[PDB]
C-alpha cells in the first residue's frame, strides 16, 4: 500500500542561493541535465558521526535517529550545477541545521498514483506550537503562513518553534498538497503542549548544541560588504587560482605587512 | 560445477591476515564494516585456506558515519565519494555446512 | 648506503615513469584524458634538469600539466572547437624549468 518508490540518489549540498519562490514551503533545485521523474520525494541528511573518542557513540544504541526522511517538491535548474542540490531555508531549518555546501543529502521520488493521501476531506494539521508568549498566531494566520505545504507526521519547525503531526480525525497521514486538496478542508488548531512531553521531545530530538535562531548567534555583528576595489585585482586572480580544475600543490599563501 | 549446486556454509571461521593494516587500532573497526557490507552486498564464493582481498580509503577513518544509513543506496556515489587507497588480506581457516559434497 | 641526487639516465628514467600515461591519469576526475605530443626531446629535459631531485621533478611535470590545462580550457572558451585531450608542448616544461630553477 506504501507509496512505491522511484530512483533514489545521493546529492552534493549546494548554498548557491536561487530565487526558491516564497509560494512554495518545502521545494528544492536539482540540475537539468538528467531526468526528474517526480516533482514529489524525500531528502534526508547522512549524519557524519566525527566524535565516536573514547569508543562510545550516539547510534540506534540509547538514542534514536531523528525523522530524516523529509517531504519535499522537486524542480529542475539549468544554471545550477549538475550532481547538486539546493534546499529552501525552511528545509534547512526542519533538518536543523545552517545552510553549508557539500553536505550529502540521500533522496528518492514518488509517483502521482495514491488514494491514501486526504483527498480534501478534514485535512486536520495539528500545529502544535509549544513556545512562550502566548503568541495569538491563529490557525488561518499559520494557513496564510503555511500554504502549499507537503506536511508530514512529526516533523518540526524551529523557526517558528512549531511541531505538527497531521491527523486526520484520529487517523494519521503523511502526505498532502495544496493543490489537490481544497482550503476548506484543511483544519488548523492552535494550543500549546503540556512543557513536559515538550522537554522530552526537545532531549530526544533536538541537540543540545542546535539553535536555529540566527539573531540569536550574532553574525551581522558590523559585517559590512566592504570592497577594497583595487586590491580585488588579486581577489579575483585567487579565487580563479582556487577554483581553477587542477592546483600544482595544494597550498596557496598570501602575505602582508 | 553449476552455481546452483555449490553448497552454502552456515558458519564460516576467518583468520584476519596479520598485516601492517591490520594491527593499527584506529582503524580494525572500519575494516570489520568493510567486511561486513562487502559480504552484504550479494553471494560471494570462497574456498578454504583461501584469501579474500578488502580495498577500502583510510582517510574515513575518524569519519564513523553511522550504521543507521542502512544498505546506503548509492554506493557508488559513495565510493567516488570514497577512493579506496589501502589494502588488507583475510584468511578463510573453515566453513560450516551439513550438505556434504565432492568439491566441499 | 648513500642514495645520490638522480645522475642523467636516472632523471630519464624518472620522466619515463611520470609522464607515462597512466601516471598523470590517476587524479584526473574530468572525462578529457591527459596526454603529450610525441615530439619531446627527453634528452634535452634530462640534461636541463641538471640539480635537481625526484620531487621536483613531479613539481614540474605538475606545472607542465598546469599550464598545458589552462591553456586548453582557455582555447576552448576561445575558439569554441574543443579538442578531443590535453598536450603538454615543449615550451611548457621549458617554462616550468625555469620557475622550478627560480624557487629553488
Amino acid at each position: 500500500g506504501a507509496i512505491q518508490l522511484l530512483k533514489k540518489v545521493i546529492l552534493r549540498s549546494t548554498v548557491c542561493k536561487m530565487d526558491f519562490p516564497k509560494d512554495n514551503l518545502f521545494v528544492v533545485y536539482i540540475s537539468d541535465g538528467a531526468q526528474l521523474p517526480s516533482q514529489k520525494g524525500y531528502a534526508s541528511i547522512v549524519k557524519c558521526s566525527l566524535r565516536q573518542s573514547k569508543k562510545s557513540d550516539s547510534d540506534n544504541k540509547s538514542v534514536g535517529i531523528p525523522s530524516k526522511k523529509i517531504g519535499v517538491f522537486i524542480k529542475c535548474d539549468s544554471q545550477i550545477p549538475e550532481n547538486h542540490i539546493a534546499l529552501s531555508s525552511h528545509l534547512w531549518d526542519a533538518f536543523f541545521t545552517h545552510p553549508m555546501n557539500g553536505a550529502k543529502i540521500k533522496l528518492e521520488f514518488l509517483q502521482m498514483n495514491q488514494a491514501n493521501i486526504i483527498s480534501g476531506r478534514n485535512a486536520t494539521v495539528n500545529i502544535k506550537y509549544f513556545g512562550k508568549d502566548v503568541p495569538t498566531k491563529s490557525g488561518d494566520q499559520y494557513s496564510k503562513l503555511l500554504g502549499g505545504s507537503l506536511l508530514t507526521n512529526n516533523l518540526i519547525l524551529p523557526t517558528e518553534q512549531i511541531i505538527i503531526e497531521i491527523k486526520k480525525g484520529e487517523s494519521e497521514q503523511q502526505l498532502c498538497n495544496l493543490n489537490e486538496i481544497s482550503n476548506e478542508s484543511v483544519q488548523w488548531k492552535v494550543t500549546q503542549m503540556g512543557k513536559e512531553e515538550v522537554k522530552d521531545i526537545i532531549e530526544r530530538h533536538l541537540p543540545k548544541h542546535y539553535h536555529v535562531k540566527e539573531t540569536g548567534e550574532v553574525s551581522r555583528t558590523s559585517k559590512d560588504e566592504d570592497d577594497f576595489i583595487t586590491v580585488n585585482s588579486i581577489k579575483k586572480e585567487m579565487v580563479n587560482y582556487l577554483t581553477s580544475p587542477i592546483i600544482a600543490t595544494p597550498a596557496i599563501i598570501l602575505d602582508g605587512k | 560445477i553449476g552455481h546452483t549446486d555449490i553448497p552454502i556454509a552456515n558458519q564460516v571461521f576467518i583468520s584476519r591476515v596479520g598485516g601492517w593494516l591490520q594491527s593499527q587500532k584506529c582503524f580494525q573497526n572500519i575494516i570489520l564494516t568493510t567486511l561486513k557490507k562487502f559480504f552484504s552486498e550479494s553471494k560471494r564464493i570462497l574456498c578454504q585456506n583461501d584469501l579474500i582481498p578488502i580495498a577500502f580509503d583510510s582517510s574515513m577513518a575518524d569519519l564513523n558515519i553511522a550504521e543507521e544509513n542502512d544498505e546506503s543506496d548509492d554506493e557508488d556515489e559513495l565510493g567516488q565519494y570514497y577512493k579506496n587507497d589501502s589494502l588488507v588480506w583475510f584468511f578463510v581457516t573453515s566453513a560450516e555446512l551439513d550438505c556434504f559434497s565432492k568439491d566441499n | 648506503i648513500l642514495v645520490p641526487v638522480p645522475s642523467e639516465a636516472q632523471r630519464l628514467r624518472i620522466f619515463q615513469w611520470y609522464l607515462s600515461s597512466h601516471e598523470l591519469n590517476r587524479d584526473v576526475q574530468q572525462k578529457v584524458p591527459v596526454s603529450y605530443m610525441d615530439n619531446i626531446s627527453f634528452s634535452s629535459l634530462s640534461s636541463y634538469s641538471a640539480g635537481l631531485t625526484p620531487l621536483d621533478i613531479k613539481s614540474i611535470v605538475e606545472t607542465a600539466r598546469m599550464t598545458a590545462t589552462a591553456r586548453f580550457y582557455q582555447e576552448s572558451k576561445k575558439c569554441g572547437w574543443l579538442p578531443q585531450s590535453i598536450l603538454i608542448t615543449q615550451e611548457d616544461l621549458s617554462k616550468a624549468t625555469s620557475k622550478a630553477r627560480n624557487e629553488f
